[PDB]
């Protein structure tokens, strides 16, 4: 079939019955570095099994006036387990994603929602409303960690970029009509062999409500939305002391 | 005419530079090979003598 699902990798497992398909982002797989790509010359590590498992970060409300969220990687796991004890003890760090996203509801609810994938996700600020000023984000605007941070202009998605272009990107929709879930598989995207897994941020993760949620007075009010990820192929390397950030 | 041994024998009128060394050709830097752990005595690469 298609609309049913099991997804097992370490020592997890996700079941789903209203899937639709799997999107593999740009049509690759998550791979290792290679001999002839590689530029550091010790041996990386490859903890395997005790990294390569899903991550359950948290759970968010969905009302009729919620306008979205991001989330950045890898911020949201810098500090959960073993994963992010190895990012926090090395200096360089790859791997890719595979990304569950939970949303369920009744037959009488309604809503849809777009869930996407962008690299280098850099988030502009409003410069003052007047844009004669010279601001930039906060850290809890940059860096808001494995909590998310709230959509302050959607339209734009806080970057002057319109929504009605991001499905470009990997994306796949939540229509509470058909499906419950969502899964997207990104491979390592970047124009470096390893990268700093503390500084850097590779890409962000986009739930935006195109359709408002609705229902009748007496059905259930409390609409969740729960992020699932799993990281995959990863490797460390440039072993020393471990650092909070 | 050459008669005696030590002029016979000589050395003396040798042109060549005698050269310890040779180039070799080296285009771009050298690779990196595989290296795993050793645990053994009378073998140090990592004492040496300036």
């Amino acid at each position: 079939s298609d609309r049913v699902a099991q997804l097992t990798i370490g020592n997890s497992t996700i079941t789903t019955q209203e899937a639709a398909n799997i999107i593999v982002g740009y049509g690759e797989w998550p791979s290792y570095c290679s001999d002839s790509d590689a530029t550091a010359v010790d041996k990386p590590t490859r903890p395997d099994v005790s990294v390569n498992r899903f991550y359950t970060l948290d759970t968010k409300l969905w009302e009729k006036s919620s306008k979205g969220w991001y989330w950045k990687f890898p911020d949201v796991l810098t500090e959960t387990g073993v994963f992010g004890q190895n990012a926090q003890f090395h200096y360089l760090y790859r791997s890719g994603f595979c990304i569950h996203v939970q949303c369920n509801a009744s037959k009488f609810h309604q809503g849809a929602l777009l869930v996407a994938v962008l690299p280098e996700y850099v988030i502009g600020s409003v410069a003052g409303g007047t844009g004669t000023e010279d601001t930039h984000p906060p850290y809890k605007q940059t860096q808001p960690g494995a909590d998310g941070f709230e959509l302050q202009h959607p339209y734009v998605l806080d970057a002057g970029i319109p929504i009605s272009q991001l499905t470009v990107c990997p994306h796949q929709w939540i229509n509470l009509r058909t499906n419950n879930c969502a899964t997207i598989i990104v491979p390592y995207i970047n124009a470096l062999p390893f990268d700093s897994a503390l500084n850097h941020c590779n890409f962000g993760l986009l739930v935006v409500p195109i359709s408002p949620l609705d229902y009748d007075q007496g059905a259930t009010p409390v609409i969740p939305i729960t992020i699932t990820l799993a990281p995959m192929c990863s490797e460390f390397a440039g072993l020393r002391q471990a650092v909070t950030q | 005419g050459d008669r005696v041994a030590d002029v016979i024998e000589s050395s003396i009128g040798d042109s060549v530079s005698r050269a310890l060394t040779r180039a070799l050709p080296a285009p771009t830097g050298q690779d990196t090979q595989v290296s795993s752990h050793r645990l053994d005595t009378g073998k140090v690469p990592a004492l040496q003598a300036a």
